[PDB]
């Protein structure tokens, strides 16, 4: 019974961690796209 | 007052031949002053026999992408305009040949007798001109044909990281058409075009050798644009292949176009656009890269019976990086295409070859692209595989599972082994039907997992040698009849006794 | 007075006009491509004024074969689409040209696709439910009259069947019409939808407007506005409720981004056009209820990288009033319309707008289905017999509740021949109240499949 | 008729010529720097024609000291390097000038470093294995005789050590001609290679070309071509079996990036030049081997930011038959020589070439390693004791296999003290077959670390 | 800014004002659009460096004036629409640092 | 140590060691909690939590928020208290006793309160 | 570069030198600033090529 | 109460003080819950929090 409770808690914690890491990964993906575009358009603006 | 009128008169003044002069030349791009009547994407010719495509048309000059031999272009060279937009020769003479994106043979054999010339930028079949995709295009891969079927007229992306089996899947698809070709029936024959973009020349030669050893080269044309070639050829190659295919498509033939790879198409177009000073977008691509790939892929279709009923099937290949299917080009081509075969290196290393990640892989044409036998046999395959991938966490603790769940796990392992397939060995649709019948109907339950791949291969062979009546029935009727099913079960049980498991157990 | 092409760079074309005749923004200019293989009449949409009487235009058709110095004629009005009952039963492109019957509709009334949304004082001040007659939609995710509904799904979950059902219901229950804005429509899927609607005999009730993928980004951007202009004509002139499909409105955003990149505008956060929110607002705010007549919209939204914080879905979802997610799992169980009761959501499922009884019953149903989905993990591994008596009771009740959310959709009348059922909201509320109270748990599970209400439930129970 | 330096910007120099004497692209021009401390003859390579009789050139030597308006003379031919049997046993720079004996090749046959690749009609795929003696390479990344081989690596993961080892294993007994091209690598490693080859009497069969990283972008671009021209002379004009080592080929593309923006090109993704793929394709396709004429090429490919998704490594991957991928994760675990057994691949690792036994053993090793890699996440938190018995056994076997893939290499002697070792292919297959079936699960894992063979395995097991 | 002006006129007359901004992230997006159309190089999350100023300039004018100036006040309830509870994003952090 | 002394430096570095080890165990604590840790790590995590909470102090500027008056702990008392914490002399007290307390006498008083 | 020149003078006279550069990361930032002020278009991470 | 409820979601049992805290916190949460468009005068809020 204690193992069932502990593993349910562990699954909930791992799901929360997955959601947090997915949010962080999405933020980093968007930041990488923005930074790449900023570098490209900075190179373009300077011609 | 008179200024505007005189200016307009002079502008209007600007049958004599038109010759421009190169003013700039660098990195595969040449700017040509003059040529007031040049048209967008016209084929300019530079003195050393060189060719270029008028791609930017400013008031000052015409920026032309040069199709090879760029270093022979100099400032002040005379440029002549050919009055024809990009066009390529097309005909039955292109079968068995390797051509560059301009239709010039590079295999070293004789010239190609061109039946006609088709412009690279003709309209794709409109909505009114098409017909619902309903004829299968058997790829010979059990995974693709059972899970994500490809119907001729479809656009099935083959997407995945490098060295995952994409080219293997497409070459197996091309090889699987030999049985159809030998029929001599234009309604069954599938002509093939393998477009190579940016692959090293020896890889193209290896693909040609794979097709020749398998005998497919007699109905396949390779539009090779090796990495040695300018970005112009890497950009045009899919369109040359699509035009060669379209000539057959509008003549009632069925075509299978393989792009290997569209990622290098997009890279070449990006290079050309950046060198032409066009504004860049995400990942430095021009705003019309999605338009490039869509214009290419929407030629693939199935023409209405008014237009001969021909079809063209596109199997574009995309090399995702780090399995990021959300990159710009993968996203564009996933949006464009009708289905996706996601090949993953994790599955490839695990021994799931070809590495189609079932579950994420999908075909929007669906069961309409499967013969009825395959449709009924493979209906339970997807649910069983999903249940297995859910239960896989319990493989360690099978003793604590419900008998139904344990049966599901055992069936799923054998189905996964069943979907494995060695390279360059496509299976006719009847063989695939019998194979998947082994698994979905439980005839593999008694066979050890590590022997399933053998039990299939021998059993089919046995049938092919002794009870070809089943294969003939499936092929002719397209459905697995009840008496045929009973005969197949009897053969299965008779073979079970003679099969010796690798572990020494008895399989009955 | 006519212009002259001076710069051609892909879809972008610059046209010089006399000083006194420069066309205004968003005007539609016509140019001629005379090359035999590629002969065409380009329709260019003026995007910018560059000065010196030059105007930068986004070509709505491929510019291949276009020649510098070619005459450009100004129509004097923006891209104008045909409107009226004539547009029903036919398929158009973004520019108003009929595809299934070329030359048709060129004499109808023509409306500019660039129309300001309703004045502030014309908007309705309270959200009103759209009693679509579907049990699941009415109960758990009530749609909004004049609102926008996300439609998640794919192939093999019956999205097209749901679209046919909604077209039928708007045409028959509300006496309205429908417009299908196929933005970024795969030509294969467009043809399939056209033939399916023709066979279902609902094409006469809907106007199709396809902006195909192979067309340049301009038409993919403007096709939504063209379809919405047809919908606006039906709302404001014919006095008909309209249901405007916009599948897929991510492709509208993407086409806008591509056009912005072509025009040289610096990309926003994730590479999207700086005016992303402005464009989405201009599209969506026109989809609203006015003078008692409304345009409802079901908009399939693609969420890139499954990132709901991405600028495209993030902007789209600020306008959407409900969500309907079609699940393969529910479809495999035979439960058409295939709506996922739990993953779907609505912003009207609030006691203030819906009845308090409605909210209570819907929340009870959601709780039961959530509990059942949680127990499904135990059931699929350990077996149904491992559960407790309370768990078994709840599992049976949830099975029956989820199977009762199915309905004999009008879209199925073409196949099975059973007339489609329109279940009133009150009847649905009372039926699901009874189901959650267990008053019908003694019937077989097969009794609840594809039945339109309590009377059909009793009749099917008797038939079993 | 001679030019005139108009504009100087780092390694890029603009030169104006009379209208009738503009040099062709890739021609070599000679300017002169007269300042005493830096006096030299400066070789410029024409890279662009930019109108008004101005050319733009990439300097080979540093431009420090160059003066605007200094006369620039036109050679009339591209940069040329000496070729023949004479260049063997000698060190040259990118320009072809000898380093260890100045004025040596001034009268040899000279070939232009720019030429088109062999015709596609002349290409024949290679399917013959090249036995190295390294366990990991021979088992999972079997090299090809006459094909192209790569050592992909991040920064400081042992690319130079492994390529020097590869020279020690392939070139010592090679009956042909070797050419080593230092393309922007470290000069100390180049000197160590030179002295090592001189000591082993392999220098007389090897011609070295160095473009080390102290040199400006022009030399780092053209040194690869200079060495490849000697390789091509040996391939074509003599029919000798050729070895072509290159370290590091990425410095080629990187060099082009450094001048990419000064040449006026808009930067592509990650700041690379738009012509990345085209330039690298030309250079790489020149390295192929025609039928009956073999160049076994081995290229060290630097992976910037340890990111294998970077455009340069990704574009290079398509040009290679075998790719030994070195990873910092493996190097950090002490497993020298750093090979990731899962990322690395070979086109001859098929049962039809390497044999059924070899293929089965290699693919079982890959299966075990992939399963262990998947399990690492579980083990790091839940602990190994909670894994399945089969999974626990697999983890033990995987640790032993990972440590057995390490080898005490000859070039790494000064990293481990112990001398190098060679494992025959049959012995590697047998040892890894036994490991995969668990015939060594009783030995401690540390017994498999840096041993190279079954006899060494037994000896180290006894020592433990 | 026009809302703050309407409020400030009352504030400096001795009246107490409450200013609601639903929502200042949509002002930031609009200003980003204008800046990018003016070709001002972007910064973090494609925003110009002025974006902080944009909000501070606005929310500093919400103040409790001293009795020297009539004693009026302007209370500000700026509304910020975070994405996935990401209170650490650029604009949320800016406004937290202003408010 | 040449500036702050051997004892202060030693106590500070022991505190940093404990907190860094606690940070290393952070993912395991997040997933499975302290229960799966080894006994040494379990004790270390307990006193790491107590140290981290004892680094909190009732600042005199915070009186405007929580109404609690602010404290001031002389350096010698801080060094002694953290030496005792790192030696486990307080690992029997509840974690709550160390929030915003600021000192050893206040720590004992709040321990009595709880 | 000044440190390298001072060291090289001793290096070429037969003497052994040890050069510490603290930090080369701050040299890269300064070179980035110089290159951007001179208006060289930058590469990745805004650094010069 | 927030962390106490998070802890109680999996703790087998807790002291009577912990249960009292949980009971009070649940009630405070249900009390601060307030319907929309129904602002309470300051004295009514005082009485409610009382
Ligand atoms: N079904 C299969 N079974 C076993 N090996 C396979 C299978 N399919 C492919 N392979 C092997 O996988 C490796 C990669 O195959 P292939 O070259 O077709 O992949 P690819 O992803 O298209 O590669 P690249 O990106 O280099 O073009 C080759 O060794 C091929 O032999
Ligand atoms: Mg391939």
């Amino acid at each position: 019974a204690s193992r069932r409770r502990a593993m349910k808690s562990a699954t909930d914690n791992a799901d929360d961690l997955i959601k947090a890491l997915t949010l962080a990964a999405n933020r980093e993906r968007q930041a990488q796209i923005t930074q790449e575009i900023s570098e490209i358009v900075g190179g373009a603006n300077a011609l | 007052a008179d200024i505007e009128g005189a200016i307009e008169d002079y502008v209007s003044s600007f049958e004599r031949e038109e010759i421009g002069t190169v003013i700039d030349a660098g990195d595969g791009i040449a700017h040509v002053e003059g040529l007031p009547s040049v048209m967008t994407q016209e084929l300019l010719e530079f003195p050393g026999g060189v060719l270029g495509v008028a791609l930017n048309l400013d008031e000052h000059s015409v920026g032309a992408v040069i199709l090879g031999e760029f270093e022979k272009i100099e400032e002040g060279q005379q440029v002549k305009r050919t009055g024809e937009v990009l066009s390529v020769p097309v005909g039955d003479a292109f079968l068995g040949r390797v051509v560059n994106p301009l239709g010039q043979p590079i295999d070293g054999q004789g010239d190609i007798a061109a039946e006609t010339r088709r412009a690279l930028e003709l309209q794709a079949p409109s909505v009114v001109q098409r017909q619902s995709v309903s004829e299968p295009l058997q790829t010979g891969i059990k995974a693709i044909d059972a899970m994500t079927p490809i119907g001729r007229g479809q656009r099935q992306l083959i997407i995945g990281d490098r060295k995952t089996g994409k080219t293997a899947v497409c070459v197996d698809t091309i090889l699987n058409q030999r049985e159809a070709w030998l029929t001599g029936d234009p309604k069954q024959q599938v002509r093939c075009v393998y477009v190579a973009i940016g692959q090293k020349g020896t890889t193209i030669a290896s693909v040609k050798r794979a097709l020749e050893e398998g005998g497919a080269m007699e109905y396949t044309t390779i539009v090779a644009a090796p990495a040695s070639d300018a970005a112009g050829f890497k950009w045009l190659a899919p369109y040359t292949g699509s035009a060669i295919g379209q000539h057959w498509m509008y003549n009632g033939k069925h075509v299978l176009i393989v792009f290997d790879d569209l990622s290098k198409q997009a890279d070449a177009y990006r290079a050309i656009s950046l060198l032409l000073r066009r504004p860049p977008g995400r990942e430095a691509f021009p705003g019309d890269v999605f338009y490039l790939h869509s214009r290419l892929l929407e030629r693939c279709a199935k023409l209405s019976d008014e237009l001969g009923g021909g079809s063209m099937t596109g199997l574009p290949i995309i090399e995702t990086k780090a399995n990021d299917i959300s990159a710009f080009i993968p996203t564009n081509v996933i949006s464009i295409t009708d289905g996706q075969c996601f090949l993953e290196s994790d599955l490839f290393n695990q021994g799931v070859r070809p590495a189609i990640n079932v579950g994420v892989s999908v075909s929007r044409v669906g069961g309409a692209a499967q013969i009825k036998a395959m449709k009924e046999v493979a209906g339970s395959l997807r649910l069983d595989l999903s249940q297995y991938r859910e239960l896989e966490a319990f493989a360690a603790f099978a003793s604590d599972l419900d008998a139904a769940s344990k049966a599901q796990l055992d069936r799923g392992a054998r189905l996964v082994e069943l979907l494995k397939q060695p390279q360059y060995s496509p299976l006719a649709v009847e063989e695939q039907v019998v194979a998947i019948f082994l698994g979905t109907q439980g005839h593999l339950d008694s066979v050890p997992v590590e022997d399933v791949q053998r039990f299939e291969s021998e059993l089919l062979e046995h049938v092919k040698a002794s009870h070809s009546d089943i294969f003939d029935g499936i092929r002719e009727t397209k459905k697995l009849s009840e008496e045929a099913e009973e005969k197949l079960v009897s053969v299965i049980n008779e073979f079970k006794k003679g099969f010796q498991a690798s572990d020494g157990s008895s399989v009955v | 007075t006519a212009g002259r092409v001076v710069r051609i760079t892909g879809p972008v074309v610059d046209v010089e006009f006399p000083r006194g005749s420069v066309p205004e923004l968003f005007n539609a200019l016509h140019a001629e491509i005379t090359f035999g293989a590629l002969a065409k009449t380009l329709t260019l949409e003026v995007a910018q004024h560059l000065g010196d009487s030059l105007v930068r235009c986004i070509s709505m058709q491929p510019t291949d074969g276009l020649v510098r110095g070619v005459e450009v004629t100004d129509t004097g009005a923006s891209i104008s689409v045909p409107v009226g009952d004539g547009v029903k039963g036919h398929v158009f492109n973004a520019l108003g040209d009929c595809l299934d019957d070329p030359g048709y509709g060129k004499d109808f009334e023509h409306w500019s696709i660039h129309r300001k949304p309703p004045a502030f004082s014309d908007l309705e001040p309270r959200t009103e439910m759209l009693e679509t007659g579907l049990k699941v939609v009415d109960l758990l995710t009530p749609y909004v009259r004049g609102g926008k509904i996300a439609l998640f799904g794919g192939a093999g979950v019956g999205k097209t069947v749901l679209i046919q059902e909604m077209i039928n219901r708007i045409a028959r229950n509300f006496g309205g019409t429908s417009v299908f804005a196929g933005v970024g429509e795969r030509t294969r899927e467009g043809n399939d939808l056209w033939v399916e609607l023709a066979d279902a005999n609902v094409l006469k009730d809907t106007a199709l407007v396809f902006g195909q993928m192979d067309e340049p980004p301009g038409t993919r951007m403007r096709v939504a506005l063209s379809a919405l202009t047809m919908a606006e004509f039906f709302r404001d002139e014919q006095g008909q409720d309209v249901l405007l499909f916009i599948d897929n409105i991510f492709r509208f955003t993407q086409a806008g981004s591509e056009v912005s990149t072509l025009l040289g505008r610096m990309p926003s956060a994730v590479g999207y056009q700086p005016t992303l929110a402005d464009e989405m607002g201009e599209l969506q705010e026109r989809i609203t209820s006015t003078r008692g007549r409304s345009i409802t919209s079901m908009q399939a939204v693609y969420v890139p990288a499954d990132d709901y914080t991405d600028p495209a879905p993030a902007t789209t979802f600020a306008h959407l009033d409900a969500t309907t997610e079609l699940s393969r799992a529910v479809f495999s169980k035979g439960i058409f319309p295939a709506v996922d009761p739990l993953a779907s959501s609505s912003t009207i499922l609030d006691p203030a707008i819906v009845g308090d009884e409605h909210y209570r019953v819907a929340q009870e149903v959601i709780r039961i289905l959530q509990r059942y989905k949680d127990l499904q993990d135990i059931i699929a591994i350990l077996g149904i017999d491992e559960l407790s008596e309370e768990d078994k009771q709840l599992v049976n009740r949830a099975r029956r509740i989820e199977r009762f959310l199915s309905q004999n959709m009008m879209a199925a009348e073409q196949f099975t021949g059973q007339p489609g059922s329109t279940v009133p909201l009150k009847e649905t509320i009372e039926a699901f109240d009874k189901l959650t109270k267990g008053e019908f748990d003694h019937l077989p599970e097969q009794a609840f499949f594809l039945i339109g209400g309590l009377d059909d439930l009793a009749k099917k129970a008797e038939s079993l």
